[PDB]
């Protein structure tokens, strides 16, 4: 897991390019990704 | 026997964790 | 003593609060 | 006083320019 | 001349409150900002 850091990533299959940095956040326990108000992925969890 | 459902039976649709919005 | 009722094609309205819990619905029909 | 969705929009291509002169320019 | 000034203040004055209690007094303002944001809006969400 590349963190801080300008990376293209693929979690699960969610394939996306950017900066991961940790985000406090409250997932669901089932929920795996979050989006933000433009529909865009803007949280992920780490499946490991 | 009848009753009203009233507003039960929601269920969230997907796996997405969306954040003080209205979808 | 136990409920039964069935699903059908409908639209909603769910609002999401800010820890991603569903508090309300609008069944738009 | 009577007048995060931004950077969504920002990250899909959509911003906002400043104007040129300042709301203290104005005043 | 004493009479004008204190109507005039007295007017003044009252500016201040009929634009603080009425909620829509700056409707045209607030009706540009809407539309600008309705417009982008719009085209975001034609992205899904």
């Amino acid at each position: 897991l590349v963190k801080n850091k300008c990376v293209n990533f693929n979690f699960n299959g969610l394939k996306g390019t950017g900066v991961l940095t940790e985000s406090n956040k409250k997932f669901l326990p089932f929920q795996q990704f979050g989006r933000d108000i433009a529909d865009t992925t803007d949280a992920v969890r780490d499946p490991q | 026997a009848y009753t009203n459902s009233f507003t039960r039976g929601v269920y969230y649709p997907d796996k997405v964790f969306r954040s003080s919005v209205l979808h | 003593a136990y409920y039964v009722g069935y699903l059908q094609p409908r639209t909603f309205l769910l609002k999401y609060n800010e820890n991603g819990t569903i508090t309300d619905a609008v069944d738009c029909a | 006083n009577k007048v995060d969705l931004i950077c969504a929009q920002k990250f899909k291509g959509l911003t906002v320019l400043p104007p040129l002169l300042t709301d203290e320019m104005i005043a | 001349q004493k009479l004008i000034a204190n109507q005039f203040n007295s007017a003044i004055g009252k500016i201040q409150d009929s634009l603080s209690s009425t909620p829509s007094a700056l409707g045209k303002l607030q009706d540009v900002v809407n539309h600008n944001a309705q417009a982008l809006n719009t085209l975001v969400k034609q992205l899904s």
